[PDB]
């Protein structure tokens, strides 16, 4: 927010994961979606390596 | 005079129900619902005020 009103200079946070939990960020997408390279439906699957 | 031994259990958080052993994608469709448990509910079962 804006201002803080008191002595604090300091934020509340809701998560406070430990340095072993962390987020993959994708670069390089390129407008390109996931579905349009692999030939899938609504009823199929897909795998992850 | 206060013993210290732990006492240790297991508690459910979601269901998921299916009509074959490997169901998920071709052979049929499954159910998914979040729970909630609590530890102490048959010791008040038999209580009758």
């Amino acid at each position: 927010n804006v201002g803080y009103q008191n002595g604090f200079t300091a934020n509340v946070t809701t998560n406070y994961s430990h340095t072993t939990d962390n987020s993959t960020a994708v670069q390089d997408s390129n407008g390109e979606s996931w579905n349009t390279g692999l030939s899938i439906n609504k009823g199929e699957s897909a795998y992850i390596n | 005079l206060v013993a210290a031994y732990p006492i240790v259990g297991v508690g459910m958080e979601k269901l998921i129900i299916s009509t074959n052993e490997h169901a998920s994608t071709d052979q049929g469709k499954t159910v998914s619902r979040a729970t909630t448990n609590s530890k102490t509910e048959s010791n008040t079962a038999g209580v009758s005020v």
